[PDB]
């Protein structure tokens, strides 16, 4: 077992969807070229303060498959790291990244490799094959435990958060208007009110989560659990939330508003209709 | 005799010091200002830090409430000053923030000065934690 | 195939560059597709910068009269928008990068560049237009696209344009619509100068895994107020100035139409009005479309949130 | 809340004690809102929970 347990985080790790970015293109691209899904190599760079650990950038290492062991050119990493010096100073490197499932007994040789280089390497896996609604991202830190009297490398799961930036957040919520429409238009208020599911169905698993608590407290549990209950009580007491008069005119006006806008698009669209059958119909019949 | 810019400096500065001490600075106006047209000549940094003083007390007189608070918190972070004079300049910059005109301005110098550690140990501590949180 | 497009055919292109067949028009290159991953990094290198330009060159591949551009990357250069070729101090950085890249499976040759015009729109100056010439004389294929990061946030919507010049002496043709753009007082004069002067490159993408990745992630979090309002098209900047688009795009049909009446025996006229109502409808219906969906997801929400029980 | 609803539910005489205690009330973070005196209403955004008798 290559995964350590009871041991907690001790790091803070920050990730951005850049670092996503690369290991789903660098995936890609491995799988055009290979068939099959082969597994990506590359490394992490970024900004560390103290124990506070900031993911912003990542790139690809090259790699080679030497007596079934998987060897870094850390001499490319090397170059590499100073390509990246030329361009940016901020950031520092942080550790690697893979694609696969489950830790294997071929990431734990590549890890105590990149363990060689630097200080505290930190271990990013992500899965492709995913099936799940979850995020399949998971960062592992390097853990020493003796293991039948020899000391193990181990790997330690870290409860990393996803930190972003105002540029980036607008610029994929526009990449996400942007894939709402396309060449091959399948459907579009299909998309957007599936959009609309997960975000009402994330919302009723948190509402099943406490309703849950609230049964087992009344059961077993904690009796009274004291600020919790009481703010979720009170939350339940703001359900209704209760709107006045100028509120709902104000939603009203805004729905015929944007009622009226589509009345008149429609409207174009019917007329574009007609002028398409006057043009056929002047051809069917008519002269001049 | 071309007076070394510390000797104008240093001389400028006593004017507008001895002006600021007996409150006619109409003139210590004009002679902030001829310290400063040839404060960007001068070596001394222990000169600059008892000019920038002297400059933040001169604006503190007038109407430059907001504008000494932010000398005084930009003079507040330094090492040369005396530890005191340090405590002293931010004691400044306090008093200076709350006596300004209420405003964005003076609100995120509020915020600022909620930050210090020493401006905690000051008397006027309470007065812009009160301030500072809406009360 | 949504990865269809990821496909590298090296013989493929080689042939395409032999082929050389925008030579045989100088309209010939049309469309634009831009990846998730470059156009999210030229956003993000653009918006830290802040307020000033910054550059950087962008890898891909051509197919038939539709640029690609697969990835891009920064170049460490100074003079972005007043030096000519501002790229050229980069040359051997640029060699560089290259090489390392297709060593780690990076096989897409240059096809273009991007810098940013922070605040003052998307378009090509003097300047740009000297360098995409420069660029279009020795590379002949190459497409300059312009980002605005600072109306991206402000609008809500990317502000990005592809352009591609035109060989000195060449006049182009009868058409050229050209969006109006919020270009400041000067800018928006010599602006007006170069949409007479450039084309732009109808932009297309493609929605691939790389988008759908981004596009779960960001949702789920930092929409998880999927309010976020509902109506970013509250602006009447972008929906007023399509439809001032549409108003004068129909009225110069009319004026076309009526004089058109006049003359027995011209069928390409009509054709063009056709094709010209045609546009301005589909044009009116996708943001009457837009309109609907975001008042559909307000209804939902709202109605939910303050009228559950 | 309109003015009415405070001078009668918590015996206030004087309405300038009223908005003392509002004000006092708001800046320990009891309750977020806003006083609107021309409709004399306090409308109020944010408030704290309250207690529960198992029932
Ligand atoms: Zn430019």
């Amino acid at each position: 077992s290559v995964m350590a347990c009871g041991v907690t985080g001790s790091v803070s790790v920050a990730l951005h969807p850049l670092v996503i970015l690369n290991i789903s293109d660098h995936w890609i691209r491995m799988r055009s070229q290979e068939g099959r899904p082969v597994q990506v190599i590359g490394a992490l760079i970024g900004k560390q303060e103290g124990r506070n650990i900031e993911v912003m950038n990542s790139f690809e290492l090259l790699s080679h498959t030497v007596e079934e062991k998987i060897i870094i050119d850390k001499e490319y990493y090397y170059t590499k790291e100073e390509q990246f010096k030329q361009v940016f100073k901020e950031l520092e490197f942080l550790g690697w990244y893979t694609t696969g499932g489950p830790p294997d007994p071929s990431d734990i040789h590549v890890h105590k490799q990149v363990c060689e280089i630097i200080e505290s390497p930190l271990f990013l896996k992500l899965n492709p094959m995913t099936k799940h609604t979850d995020l399949p991202v998971s960062v592992f830190e390097s853990v020493i435990d003796i293991i039948n009297g020899e000391a193990t490398m181990l790997f330690a799961e870290l409860t990393y958060t996803l930190a972003t930036e105002e540029a980036e957040r607008i610029g994929v919520d526009h990449v996400a208007r942007m894939t709402a429409t396309g060449s091959g238009e399948n459907s579009t208020v299909a998309e957007h009110l599936i959009a609309q599911h997960s975000a009402i169905k994330m919302l009723h698993s948190r509402v099943k989560l406490i309703l849950e608590y609230v049964k087992a407290s009344e059961a077993g549990e904690v009796p009274f659990n004291h600020e919790i209950l009481r703010e979720a009580y009170a939350l339940c007491h703001c359900l209704p939330v209760l709107s006045t008069d100028k509120f709902k005119t104000d939603f009203y006006d805004q729905c015929n508003d944007v009622g009226l806008m589509a009345y008149l698009g429609t409207i174009t669209k019917t007329c574009n209709t007609m002028n398409q059958f006057v043009n056929k119909f002047n051809v069917l019949y008519d002269r001049q | 005799k071309q007076y070394n810019v510390d000797y104008k400096l240093e001389t400028y500065l006593k004017i507008a010091r001895l002006y600021l001490e007996d409150d006619d600075p109409v003139q210590a106006e004009a002679y902030i200002n001829r310290a400063s047209l040839l404060q960007n000549e001068s070596t001394n940094e222990q000169l600059q830090i008892h000019y920038k003083v002297c400059y933040a007390r001169v604006l503190d007189y007038r109407r430059k409430f907001i504008e000494a608070a932010q000398r005084y918190n930009e003079l507040s972070y330094k090492t040369i000053v005396h530890e005191s004079e340090r405590l002293e300049a931010l004691k400044h910059a306090l008093h200076c923030t709350i006596l300004a005109s209420a405003g964005q301005q003076r609100s995120r110098m509020l915020a600022t000065l909620f930050k210090d550690e020493r401006c905690q140990q000051l008397a006027a501590y309470g007065i812009l934690e009160k301030m500072y949180l809406d009360r | 195939s949504i990865d269809e497009i990821y496909k590298y055919d090296k013989k493929q292109q080689q042939e395409i560059l032999a082929a050389k067949p925008w030579t045989k028009d100088h309209h010939y290159f049309k469309y634009c597709k831009i990846s998730a991953l470059a156009l999210l990094k030229m956003v993000m290198h653009a918006r830290s910068g802040g307020n000033l330009e910054v550059m950087g060159l962008m890898l891909g591949k051509v197919d038939g009269e539709t640029m690609i551009i697969m990835d891009s990357f920064a170049l460490p250069v100074e003079g972005t928008e007043t030096r000519v070729n501002a790229q050229a101090a980069a040359y051997e950085y640029m060699a560089a990068y290259i090489e390392n890249a297709k060593q780690v499976g990076r096989l897409e040759n240059a096809i273009g560049w991007y810098h940013s015009h922070p605040g003052y729109g998307c378009w090509l100056s003097g300047i740009d237009v000297s360098t995409q010439m420069l660029n279009q004389q020795f590379q002949e294929p190459f497409v300059a696209v312009v980002i605005d990061p600072t109306r991206t946030i402000s609008a809500g919507k990317v502000n990005l344009g592809a352009f591609r010049t035109y060989p000195k002496g060449y006049k182009p043709p009868d058409e050229g619509p050209s969006e109006y753009q919020t270009i400041p007082l000067n800018k928006i004069e010599d602006f007006g100068v170069h949409c007479k002067q450039y084309y732009a490159l109808e932009v297309s993408y493609f929605k691939s895994s790389l988008d759908r990745k981004l596009l779960e992630l960001l949702w789920n979090k930092y929409w998880v107020n999927t309010l976020s309002s509902s109506s970013l098209l509250t602006n009447a900047d972008y929906t007023t100035g399509q439809v001032f688009d549409l108003s004068e795009k129909l009225e110069q049909s009319e004026a076309q139409l009526g004089r058109g009446s006049f003359m027995l025996g011209l069928e390409t006229h009509d054709r063009k009005s056709e094709d010209k109502l045609a546009k301005a409808t589909r044009d009116s219906c996708k943001t009457t479309i837009e309109a609907i969906h975001g008042l559909m997801s307000q209804v939902i929400k709202d109605k939910l949130f303050n009228q559950i029980n | 809340i309109p003015y009415s609803v405070l001078l009668k539910d918590l015996e206030m005489r004087n309405l300038r004690e009223l908005e003392d205690l509002i004000i006092e009330a708001v800046y320990t973070d009891i309750i977020q809102g806003k006083l609107d005196q021309r409709n004399q209403l306090l409308e109020v955004d944010f408030c704290i929970g309250r207690d529960i008798r198992k029932k």
